[PDB]
This record gives C-alpha cells, sequence and structure tokens, in this order.
C-alpha cells in the first residue's frame, strides 16, 4: 500500500492525453473500421474514467 | 370557382432530391443486429 497510493495522479496523467489523442485520431480518419474502433475505444474509456473516479471518492 | 383570382400559386415542389454520402453507422447496426443474445424471443 505504499506506493499504491501514488499512482492515481500518474494514471490521471495519460487518462486525458489518450483521450485527446483518441479524438483527434478519430477526427483525422477515413476509413470505418477504424472509426467505429474508435468510437467504442472512446465510451469505454469514458465509462472507465467514472469508474475509477467513484470508487477513488468512495475509498477515501 | 375563385381560386383563380390569387396572385401567389405554385404547382408543386417537383424539386431533384437531395444528394446524400454514406455514414459508418448503418455498418454497425448489421454488426450488432448479426449477433446473438441471452433470451429465446420464439417458440413453435
Amino acid at each position: 500500500n505504499g506506493k499504491w497510493r501514488e499512482q492515481l495522479g500518474q494514471k490521471f496523467e495519460e487518462i486525458r492525453w489518450l483521450i485527446e489523442e483518441v479524438r483527434h485520431r478519430l477526427k483525422t480518419t477515413e476509413n470505418s473500421f477504424e472509426q467505429i474502433t474508435f468510437m467504442q475505444a472512446l465510451q469505454l474509456l469514458f465509462e472507465v474514467e467514472q469508474e475509477i473516479r467513484t470508487f477513488s471518492f468512495q475509498l477515501i | 370557382d375563385n381560386c383563380r383570382d390569387v396572385s401567389d400559386l405554385k404547382q408543386y415542389d417537383s424539386d431533384e432530391p437531395e444528394l446524400r454520402s454514406l455514414s459508418s453507422w448503418i455498418q454497425n447496426e448489421f454488426n450488432k443486429a448479426c449477433e446473438l443474445t441471452d433470451s429465446t424471443w420464439i417458440e413453435l
């Protein structure tokens, strides 16, 4: 549990980084496979980010 | 009988239909329609 507490900020460091990367790459792309994959990834990431924030708030 | 005294008469909107381009959500709809579920939904 020592180092376990400090990785929350580490994860938050790349959360919006990857969400912005996905947004940009979804905007740029032209194929149909890539667009569906990126949309599904975006929805998954929104769900996971809520989930982790909810548990982080509840535990503390 | 008095309907031909109007000065704002037009036949009909007989214009060419608007043109549209293909999107990607119909393929997703087909993919989701081609997959299996948990209930039975039928009985003969």
